[PDB]
RNA sequence: AGCCAGGAUGUUGGCUUAGAAGCAGCCAUCAUUUAAAGAAAGCGUAAUAGCUCACUGGUCGAGUCGGCCUGCGCGGAAGA
């Protein structure tokens, strides 16, 4: 009996499930087709093309190789433990500990090549939630569902900084953007961009009638402070005006918000870390070129990145979540994976999820 | 390079090689073209490594200062790139024999090759020498 | 050619020369050092 | 009949001969068919360790005829087995590996001077404790 | 200063999970044989065939190579 032989069982189905994700098969196929068209005999005559081939090629190497590694690799493993089971090699018992976590440890290398993070998805990222329509029931919605995810990347460990946040009349926000300091900060949380669907009894309307309240978040990451191309100058506007009350403890000790807008395309960011008004206007024409930089990679999506032109625009990720409290069913629109507890979700169980949303995306 | 303090100590190194040697046998790279080098330094370092150092440095006030000590008939080699080759281990050894079997294995061109007179004998390769 | 009121050589090939009292600066390699007056 | 028309040196590993993936631009430029030349290494690489990395030496003649010659395992990867850590050095003497015995770097002089040239084996060990302290491999004795 | 040659074996050059047969990035910078050869001067480059400078010998066999203090000149200097 042994729990690790329960875990070489669990790694290797979860083996077929990685051999699920990559289409082991079409890998193969590929692989194989980019060795039939570098013994071309213009390969030397076709330069660009052969640098090319060759990444095309190197990029499947380390892929379609490292899967059958860990094709021949487990495969071993489970020689190497079963036959110390049954011949009690106490040193056998403690190399195939090493030889299973290996191939995790390459399972953990296409588990960040599965998620294919690319451009800024292995930086810090920001936060932009803003609230529906309706009064107090959309603010709270907007408080409630922020003060989750302020609870939420606490427990990760992400570094949390309130940007700017703009309450909006009792007991909650309007818009706020939160700076999230953290290793794939922006890889745990892009997929988490769209409209957040809440349905609850309101506490506000005498007797019941259960309200649905909209608010959506957007995330955005951060550009390694210069994208390499500057679109700045595009009608820009400066607005810096002092913000509510700074009342007692009130947010930052600040009140000093930067209002700038990039007119074009109608693009708006804001900021209220300090009373430096050029330190804020440096740091939010920095968000601001992110917020276009988002803009900038959903129009490759929007001609054939990751759509899939068959009938029509496939997508539309706008309706992601649904939150009903009353029945304790929060459901994602995008997978389907359901959950029967909303004070854990409310608190940050929200790994269940990011999975979900890892899948497509 | 430098003056007479640095020229002097390649000539006492063949100072050291006359001090117990015989037979000095001489080849001519002046034209010798990469395998003629390849031949001439990979034997070089695994023959003996220790008297087949290729001293070209045969001017008529250089080499002659090599021997004014063992056979000054050899003051007369001095034109036509010359670079001695005496044998520490064996007395009068194969290197006489060796050098024209080298003409005889790959270094046609080497025309100025010729050994020295400390047994007293040139240009014709001979084969009675113990070797 | 490359006409300056300063010439000088821009490489190991290119000499001196003066052309006619013209200083000028000829180049066996790249033409793009061929220059004149200075 | 002469000695060379078609030089070349390739084969970076031992049991994996491959023509056409990773060799194919260097056998048609020469006038080598591909199996001959898959073969060919096989009909040598038997005998000796498979799956290292073991070069050639490739000579043709004018008459199509392939003659092949297998070298020695480089420094800089024999020694990464010989201390078992694949690394090298980003920096000079900051980026260290790890230490390799003199005892261990006779065995390795004495058949590094197998394959190629040399005088003597210390000479030759100082060589690859040359490139050795070049890897920013530490060496001890 | 030319006319003739070498400019090699070294670790097929090693590491940022792109590649480097003296040359794009980061590096070293220790040798071997050493008359003497730097992982280096410029290009041919998916590292594709090579020719040369460093340094060193043979022949001719005399002076030569630069820097500085300065006299007098040249170019820079095109208008109605
Ligand atoms: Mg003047
Ligand atoms: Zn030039």
């Amino acid at each position: 009996i042994n729990p690790v032989n329960n875990r070489i069982q669990d790694l290797t189905e979860r083996s077929d499930v990685l051999r699920g994700y990559l289409d082991y098969d079409a890998k193969k196929e590929r692989l194989e087709e980019v060795n039939a068209e570098l013994e071309q005999p213009d390969v030397w005559n076709e330069p660009e093309r052969a640098q090319a081939l060759g990444k095309e090629r190197s990029s499947l190497e380390a892929v379609v190789d490292t899967l059958d590694q860990m094709k021949q690799g487990l495969e071993d493993v489970s020689g190497l433990l079963e036959l110390a089971v049954e011949a009690d090699d106490e040193e056998t018992f403690n190399e195939a500990v090493a030889e299973l976590d290996a191939l995790e440890e390459k399972l953990a290398q296409l588990e960040f090549r599965r998620m294919f993070s690319g451009e800024y998805d292995s930086a810090d990222c920001y936060l932009d939630i803003q609230a529906g329509s309706g009064g107090t029931e959309a603010q709270d919605w907007a408080s409630m569902l922020e003060r989750m995810y302020l609870r939420w990347a606490e427990s990760r460990g992400f570094k949390t900084e309130i940007i700017e946040e703009s309450e909006g009349e009792v007991a909650g926000i309007k818009s706020v953007t939160i700076k999230i300091s953290g290793d794939y900060a922006y890889g745990w949380l892009r997929t988490e961009t769209g409209v957040h669907r809440l349905v609850r009894k309101s506490p506000f309307d005498s007797g019941g009638r259960r309200h649905t309240s909209f608010s959506s978040a957007f995330v955005y990451p951060e550009v390694d402070d210069d994208i390499d191309i500057e679109i700045n100058p595009a009608d820009l506007r400066i607005d810096v005006y002092r913000t509510s009350g700074a009342g007692g403890q009130h947010v930052n000790r600040t009140e000093s918000a930067v209002r700038i807008t990039h007119i074009p395309t109608g693009i708006v960011t804001q900021c209220q870390n300090d009373r430096s008004q050029h330190k804020n206007k440096d740091q939010a024409m920095k968000q601001m070129k992110a917020k276009l930089y988002e803009l900038e990679m959903q129009k490759k999506n929007a001609e054939k990145q990751a759509m899939e032109d068959n009938k029509s625009d496939i997508g539309w990720g706008s309706q992601i979540r649904s939150y009903v409290l009353d029945d304790s069913r929060i459901k994602d629109l995008r997978t389907g994976v359901e959950t029967r507890n909303t004070q854990a979700v409310l608190d940050g169980s929200l790994d269940q999820f990011i999975e979900a949303s890892l899948k497509a995306g | 390079m430098a003056l007479n303090l640095q020229d002097k100590q390649a000539i006492v190194a063949e100072v050291s090689e006359v001090a117990k040697g015989a037979l000095s046998a001489v080849v001519a790279d002046s034209r010798g073209v990469t395998v003629d080098k390849m031949t001439e330094l990979r034997k070089a370092g695994r023959e003996a490594g220790v008297y087949m150092r290729v001293v070209r440095n045969t001017l008529l006030r250089r080499a002659v200062e090599g021997t004014p000590f063992e056979c000054l008939k050899d003051a007369f080699v001095g034109p036509t790139l010359i670079a001695y080759s005496m044998e520490h281990p064996g007395a009068a050894a194969r290197l006489f024999k060796e050098f024209a079997k080298a003409n005889a294995k790959f270094e046609v061109k080497a025309a100025a090759f010729e050994g020295e007179l400390i047994p007293a004998s040139q240009i014709d390769r001979l084969a009675t020498l113990p070797t | 050619m490359k006409v300056r009121a300063s010439v000088k050589k821009l490489c190991r090939n290119c000499k001196i020369v003066k052309r006619d009292g013209v200083i000028r600066v000829i180049c066996s390699a790249e033409p793009k050092h061929k220059q004149r007056q200075g | 009949a002469k000695k060379v028309q078609a030089y070349v040196k390739l084969q970076v590993a031992a049991g994996m001969a491959n023509p056409s993936p990773p060799v194919g631009p260097a056998l048609g430029q020469q006038g080598v068919n591909i199996m001959e030349f898959c073969k060919a290494f096989n009909a040598k690489t038997d005998s000796i360790e498979k799956g290292l990395p073991i070069p050639v030496v490739i000579t043709v003649y004018a008459d199509r005829s392939f003659t092949f010659v297998t070298k020695t395992p480089p420094a800089a990867v024999l020694l990464k087995k010989a201390a078992g850590i694949k690394s090298g050095s980003g920096k000079p003497n900051k980026d260290k590996v790890g230490k390799i015995s003199r005892a261990q770097l006779q065995e390795i002089a004495q058949t590094k001077a197998a394959d190629m040239t040399g005088a003597d084996i210390e000479a030759m060990t100082r060589s690859i404790e040359g490139t050795a302290r070049s890897m920013g491999l530490v060496v001890e004795d």
